[PDB]
């Protein structure tokens, strides 16, 4: 292969699943399994035919508190919640033998809808699942209930919301796990736009898979941002495989063996992981006796600190299962490693700088909020290159009930739409069956 | 007797109405004009000041005034003022207006009372909600709470910000300090309060207003800032917390995101603008902003107030300013409000359904679009054609289409309660009226006109939407003048002939019940005249910290 | 074979804009103007100055085949690569000749390489100036112009809705056209946006009031009111239902979304 | 199939390429051309290799007079081309196998990259291209050239400009056919952003082809943003084949019968042509002998109509060789043919008041500009479902010269980078080919 770099795969119970596979067999450019995975996020979508139904009986349109007297239309959608989805088969697949997927969910008040990857290829950007799902459920309603021509906007409007006064679907009726390009922070940030607390509805709170899922995505938005180029390729993938996937079980027996340990602990079996692996060596000894470190391989070892952060995590908000120490523990994860050894902390600086504003913005006035509702496209958190956000996932499973807006405040139905495609919710073990398929290709 | 005739008789005082010729060319040019001498002087006197730079000169290019330079009457008062008194730089009440808009936020607040009560322990009574409405009133106008050796904002140029709160919930009402509560009860007609409770619920918002001061110095998306900070701040003092702690993110995420009320919606790239700003105004929201629904029961008055407030927001400020600039828009908006001529259009229309059909008295049918919407375009032209000074008065065809268009569209609301079968009417108004006088109105006027009858009921991606809450980014809407006040009128019109308390969202509506605003917003038009008048005093200004 | 219809209507408004519209209506003459006195109102050159290009003959500017573009004759301004220029008219809204759509319709009907420009107050036409001479000389010497009530003027065009002076000529800001008193016939003093002319060009005597209600194309209540034309509102309302059908599209292509439907 | 249409395929030279073809065959869903012209949208990068160099020499970094003295890099890039695009290559690829395409033009001054499909489709957007490239390139040249680090980031700022500080690449000296979805207007217009004058330099100014390229791309994105689903997918797939395609050489004929004629006698000819087809038919004959006419079939009716629209607009621009009347003609086409008919004209309205517009601001103060620089994505031209921006890239073909804002002006170098691109620069002839490989799969 390109790099010599192999690792065994570990699953999130702490089991082999996968010996001697080559780094890029998880690579997002070469994984299957990432491959679909990023095609099913971009193609889903979320139909709220309960919403629909409800807007429209009492023309509660356009968004929060709106209404419009007299606009009321009243129709048994979610009755005839077959029917409808049949139509929206119909009119969203491009051949009966593609890959267009219609589910119903909770007793037909919900649709998943994965629109046909032919529809995606011949799209710019990935909003035409939106979009062209929307048009099928407009259309699919109308013709269900022969609705006149003066009450149909009102369906357009229940189902899409104020677009386009709105630049987006504001106040609409159906959600994808992407928001549109046009409220992107950073240019390449698709990926990057799912909040902390509805990657943990995915993988129903399950601490590993979530921090798995977060890396796998904020490591291919990497790719997409042209970060993980050339030079730079090697840390992103480490960074994956060590850090998202558990690689050679570090990250697991580093939580096992700080189960009752603190931040320091942590750091401490880390470095000494990283001095028996030979990742890092003694530079100079100092007239104190204090041993300042260089790395022997910088990408590697910034896959070593990143999978401490992550294991700091568990331990530390594990103890208190109380999320909002997330922040804080980033931050003096790679501030006490640093002091430690003389070494850069993980991505350089960028997850240590990325906490101190997440701190400051989880705890003051001026904006953010608690842990789940951030991501790699806010403002807060878009500075380190996806070595960060795996944390707040991690944290946002251990939260035992403390948080105002909590998984089920802000992704109640995230769950019961989406957590049933099992490399979203299961993605370690179906990652690591990917890289078994491709890692005699390499 | 046509509405109209007075402020003919009075703008053309010594000629008939009917007669079809006149003199030219005798007047003096700009010498006529009293505002036109005025501001020759002051041009004049700011040679000193400019330092030889050029300024101000009626000899450089057109030489105005070879016609009679008209005065105009304000629709619905007795105040006749030059059109340059009515230009939005000149009028410090429309100013006022878009400034108490673009200074307002209604912000929920049940979510922090539950992040209070569920994870601070901290309990939320009627006596501690109102000292907490004391001290956002120290807070939000730029006074400290919390930390030593902290500046402040000077009280005298900010005595235009407070807040106040209303609820829903009528035994919290009669608990809550009357000196900081906006009143349904006692601002609403009873009908009118009842729906309004009915929506709202047992819930409680705030309403802040943020300094004139801040949004001329700064901009609209400004507002809901500043409003969350100080609300952050007044939490933290009133119910003594932490100066500091994880629970103050929560307030933050509810007023700034979660359970906060903005008045407009940000622009694509293009035109971009933060919240707040009025081409993020949906019409509908406009029409709950203007408070003539609850003053008044006259479904032809009420559609005409808010015609011409949105005449000042939409064309004279946003298009002529915001997205355009210079000399602007003055009169494709004042069309819309002076002289009764839209007034007379729309009570022929509103007469005409009554006799015909009753107020909400069909369901909406293309039939009936059809006839309404004709029969009062027809009307409307042969008024233009039997009164040469009235076609003299509304000079410009885009005037003139779209006064025309909005009585036809209203009346067709009012018959029909359906905003998108009012706005289908007014495109078959349009295109009825190019027909009949061989023009409409200036080159790019009739883009959206052209397009509106097969996008006015359409359920398409970027084409459909309910009328109430298409606004000025409604891509077929974002470039032209002479449409978006008279569609603000469209969005009212089938609600006011309902009795409905609001449009779109009864927040807005109680959020803007209140004496304390600077602008009148129960008539626009006695507001803007006062402006006209130069006897409006408007917010923000910085005479205090300037020399005298 | 087809016979165009060129707009709907009953009444004698409509019929003058079907003459207008029709290229095999022979416009009537009213009135001459010199091929000098045209060129000095139009105001772009001087008459005998060689006429300006923008661009080279347009031999040199077709490199490679194009099958669908050698389909379509250029006119001769274009194959000189003449510069475009323009003339503009207000047409009074009391029964001038010639109206501003009647104008863009009766153009595009006749003219061939039309740039036309419709507002209320003013009615563009931008061409090859070569061809724009032609074009203008009909434009000024046809029942399509009347000196009193159709105003050539390229800036501050205010007065197509304007009453009528007291010759009963329509208000020019500019007055770009006077009323000679002696002898009853409007003049013009000045060329279209404004300069004096060194020597006035004189267009002749005022329609009268009756002519002007026979040919006008416009609808008033006082010669022929657009009520009376149930014929033309039955079209206009028929061309606004079927664009509101179609932009509904549901019932109009029903049978094509029960295809889509597997129906 | 689904649709019972079929139509003949012709050429721009109006001689018959394909017979009896099903109308399906030539959906943005199903035509192989179509979707490989797409993706090469998509995934191409125009690199000026020319201006980073000169860019670095002055310092000129940033934008339109930026200069930055002190800071000037001088190193011979363009005499180092190949070297450099070996490098972008090894570093753009996914493998050595795969689609990645790295030509040198223009004696080295610039580079087309085509980026592998593999990196689209595991991005969520199609700025990957763009953010790849452009690491590609400045690595690329800092390793050619060994640029020191503090000279570095000059390097960087002249390939991608003032992005960060700018939401997009401002002032960069790479460049692609769409530009970032954050300048979007509306969701869904990615495909709709390339300027008239664009499109008739990658056709090198062939008429017909200009209008078909527009309208394949028009039409896809109408697929795209959901317009063209279900009821009114039939409308967009006869529009594309009659007035993109020139489907039963209807579009050529009326041309070649009307190059004497005017905006008038064009509308005769198509009325009597949709009379003869049978495509409407007599309402009713009024009191004056007028005959209004209502549509048989409503798709049908729309297509032929904006086929004779195209063909006015070529008749009366080509006429006047001048493409300023481009506007005018779109609106009084479809003035005429309603009131000539009684019939809605071309979609339904939209098309006319586009052209209203687009008058307005090609002879005003207010904005807009000449014919050239209008597109799908412009707040003016944006209104109509892709029946009018064909027109403008037919006739900025035809003008000889009178505009300032010129093809050679907006796009000069255009034409050099992407028109060697066969499907890009002759699209009718490759979609009939696609058509012909798929029409028995239909
Ligand atoms: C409530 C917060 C948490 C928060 O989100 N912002 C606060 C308060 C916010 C308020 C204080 C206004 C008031 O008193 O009503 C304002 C003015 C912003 C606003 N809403 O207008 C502000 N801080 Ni603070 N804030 C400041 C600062 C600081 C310094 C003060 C340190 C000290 O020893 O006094 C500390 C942070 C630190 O320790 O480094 C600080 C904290 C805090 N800052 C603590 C309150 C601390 C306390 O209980 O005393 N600010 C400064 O370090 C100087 C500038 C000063 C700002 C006002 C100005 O710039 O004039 C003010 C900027
Ligand atoms: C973080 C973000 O707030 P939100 O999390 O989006 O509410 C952002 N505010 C800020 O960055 C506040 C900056 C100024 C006040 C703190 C200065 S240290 C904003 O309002 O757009
Ligand atoms: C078209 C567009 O201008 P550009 O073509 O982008 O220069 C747009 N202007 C407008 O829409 C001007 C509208 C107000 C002036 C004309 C009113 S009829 C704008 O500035 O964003
Ligand atoms: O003359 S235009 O119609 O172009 C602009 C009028 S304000």
């Amino acid at each position: 292969p390109m790099y010599e770099d192999r690792v065994d795969l570990y699953g999130a119970d702490g089991k082999l699943l996968e010996e001697d596979v080559p780094l890029e067999a998880v690579s997002p450019l070469k994984n299957p399994t990432i491959a679909n995975l990023v095609s099913d996020v971009k193609r889903s979508v979320a139909v709220n035919l309960a919403g629909i139904e409800g807007s429209l009986r009492k023309a509660a349109l356009g968004g929060k508190s709106n209404f419009i007297p007299g606009r009321e239309v009243d129709l048994p959608i979610v009755e005839n919640a077959e029917a409808i989805a049949e139509k929206i088969k119909k009119l969203v697949q491009t051949s009966e033998d593609d890959d267009t997927n219609i589910r119903l969910i909770n007793n037909g008040q919900q649709i998943l809808v994965q629109v046909p990857t032919t529809r995606m290829g011949v799209a710019a950007d990935y909003t035409v699942s939106a979009l062209v799902t929307g048009a099928a459920v407009v259309q699919a309603i109308i013709d269900e209930f022969d609705v006149d021509m003066f009450d149909a906007n009102a369906v357009k409007t229940a189902v899409m919301g104020r677009y386009p006064q709105t630049v987006d679907f504001t106040g609409a009726n159906l959600s994808t796990l992407l928001g549109p390009p046009v409220l992107l922070e950073g240019l390449g940030y698709g990926l990057r736009n799912i909040m902390a607390n509805h990657v943990v509805a995915i993988t129903r709170k399950n601490t590993l898979n979530a921090s798995a899922l977060s890396s796998i995505l904020e490591q291919t938005a990497m790719f997409e941002t042209g970060d993980a180029v050339g030079a730079f390729e090697r840390m992103h993938l480490l960074g994956l495989a060590y850090q998202g996937l558990n690689a050679n079980n570090l990250l697991f027996d580093l939580v096992k063996e700080n189960g009752k340990g603190t931040v320091g602990t942590v750091i401490a079996s880390l470095v000494e992981r990283a001095i028996e692996d030979r990742v890092i060596k003694v530079a100079k000894e100092m007239t104190s006796g204090y041993k300042m470190y260089e790395p022997a391989d910088w990408a590697l070892w910034n896959a070593y600190a990143a999978t401490g952060l992550l294991a700091a995590t568990i331990v530390n908000v594990g103890a208190a299962r109380a999320a909002q120490g997330v922040a804080s523990t980033v931050l003096y994860y790679n501030d006490i490693l640093e002091y430690e050894t003389g070494l850069p902390g993980v991505d350089f600086g960028r997850a240590m700088g990325t906490a101190v504003g997440f701190s400051f913005f989880s705890h003051s006035i001026y904006g953010g909020g608690g842990p789940g509702i951030f991501h790699g496209n806010h403002v807060v958190t878009r500075h380190s290159k996806g070595f960060a956000l795996p944390c707040v996932a991690a944290a946002m499973c251990l939260d035992a009930g403390t948080q105002m807006f909590s998984v089920e405040k802000t992704s109640g139905l995230i769950g019961s739409v989406y957590s049933e495609i099992d490399y979203f919710r299961e993605p370690i073990v179906n990652v690591a069956k990917g890289a078994a398929e491709i890692k005699d290709q390499l | 007797k046509k509405l109209f005739l007075k402020a003919l008789k009075k703008k053309f005082e010594g000629e008939d109405p009917e007669e079809k010729s006149t003199n030219f060319y005798c007047f003096g040019g700009w010498e006529q004009s009293e505002r036109k001498r005025e501001f020759t002087e002051y041009a004049k006197k700011a040679a000193e000041k400019r330092g030889g730079i050029p300024f101000y000169n009626p000899d450089i290019g057109v030489p105005l005034g070879q016609r009679k330079l008209m005065a105009y009457r304000v629709s619905g008062t007795d105040a006749y003022v030059e059109g340059d008194d009515l230009h939005f730089v000149n009028n410090a009440a429309i100013q006022q207006m878009v400034d108490d808009i673009k200074r307002t936020v209604i912000v929920g607040m049940d979510t922090a009372h539950a992040v209070l009560e569920k994870r601070l322990g901290v309990e939320v009574t009627p006596e501690t909600i109102n000292e907490y409405m004391e001290v956002i009133n120290h807070a939000l106008p730029g006074g400290a709470v919390v930390q030593e050796h902290m500046v402040e904002v000077h009280p005298g140029i900010v005595e235009d910000c407070y807040a106040k709160v209303f609820t829903g919930d009528d035994n919290l009402a009669d608990e809550l300090d009357k000196r900081i509560l906006i009143d349904i009860n006692k601002e609403f007609p009873e009908e009118q309060a009842e729906q309004l409770k009915s929506y709202i619920g047992n819930r409680t918002y705030q309403v802040n207003r943020v300094p004139t001061i801040v949004v001329r110095a700064c901009d609209g998306g400004t507002v809901s800032r500043w409003s969350a900070m100080q609300i952050g701040m007044s939490f933290i003092s009133a119910y003594k917390l932490c100066a500091g702690e994880a629970a103050i993110a929560d307030f933050s995420f509810a007023a700034k995101h979660a359970d906060v009320i903005e008045m407009g919606t940000i622009m694509p790239a293009r035109r971009a603008r933060g919240p707040n700003e009025p081409g993020g105004v949906a019409f509908g929201t406009f029409a709950d902003i203007v408070q003539a629904s609850r003053v008044s029961d006259d479904p032809a008055n009420v559609s005409l107030e808010v015609i011409a407030g949105a005449a000042a927001l939409y064309d004279q400020v946003w298009l002529g300013s915001y997205m355009s600039g210079g000399v602007g828009f003055t009169q494709y908006a004042t069309a819309a409000y002076t002289d009764d001529i839209l007034d007379d259009f729309l009570y022929y229309g509103m007469e005409y359904v009554e006799d015909k059909f009753g107020i909400c008295g069909s369901e909406p049918t293309m039939d009936v679009v059809r006839d309404i919407s004709t029969e009062v375009t027809l009307y409307s032209l042969e008024q233009y054609e039997e009164y040469p000074t009235l076609l003299e008065d509304h000079f410009g065809g885009s005037q003139r289409a779209a006064v025309a268009a909005a009585a036809a569209g209203c009346s067709t609301a009012f018959a029909t309660g359906n905003s998108n079968a009012g706005v289908n009417g007014w495109y078959l108004s349009q295109i009825l009226h190019k027909e009949a006088h061989s023009r409409l109105g200036f080159y790019g006027y009739d883009l959206q006109d052209q397009c509106g009858a097969s996008n006015s009921l359409s359920i398409r991606s970027d084409e459909g939407l309910i009328h109430e809450l298409r606004g000025p980014n409604y891509p077929n809407y974002a470039m032209n003048v002479g449409h978006q006040p008279e569609y603000a009128g469209i969005a009212q019109a089938p609600h006011a002939a309902r009795g409905d308390a609001f449009c779109t969202n009864p927040l807005i509506k109680v959020a803007f019940a209140d004496k304390d605003l600077s602008f009148d917003f129960t008539s626009p038009r006695k507001s803007i005249a006062k402006g006209a008048l130069r006897e409006f005093i408007p917010e923000g200004e910085r005479d205090l910290i300037i020399p005298a | 074979s087809y016979k165009a219809q060129y707009t709907p209507g009953e009444t004698r408004i409509a019929e003058n804009r079907r003459k207008h519209m029709n290229p095999d209506y022979e416009l009537r003459k009213l009135r001459e103007i010199s091929d000098e006195d045209l060129v000095k109102v139009l105001g772009h050159r001087n008459p005998g100055e060689s006429y300006k290009s923008v661009h080279p003959p347009l031999d040199e500017m077709d490199f490679e085949e194009d099958i669908v573009r050698d389909l379509v004759e250029p006119i001769q301004g274009a194959k000189e690569g003449v510069r475009v220029r323009y003339i503009q008219f207000a047409d009074s809204m009391y029964n001038a000749p010639a109206q501003p759509y009647d104008r863009a319709r009766t153009y595009m009907w006749r003219y061939r390489g039309v740039d036309t420009g419709t507002l209320s107050g003013r009615q563009v036409i931008e061409m090859r100036e070569l061809d724009l001479e032609g074009v203008s000389k009909e434009l000024v010497e046809t029942e399509l112009f009347d000196p009193a009530t159709t105003g050539i003027r390229g800036a501050t065009v205010h007065g197509h809705s304007l009453r009528l002076d007291e010759n009963g000529l329509m208000f020019d800001a500019l007055q770009r056209y006077v009323f000679d008193e002696e002898t009853g016939h409007v003049v013009y003093v000045k060329e279209q946006v404004g300069r004096p002319l060194d020597e006035p060009v004189d267009m002749g005597q005022p329609l009268d009031e009756e002519e002007l209600r026979k040919i006008t194309t416009i609808y008033r209540k006082d010669n022929i009111a657009m009520r009376d034309d149930k014929e033309a509102i039955e079209v206009v309302e028929n061309i606004h239902t079927g664009r509101t059908m179609g932009g509904f599209g549901m019932d109009v292509f029903k049978e094509d979304l029960r295809k889509r439907l597997g129906d």
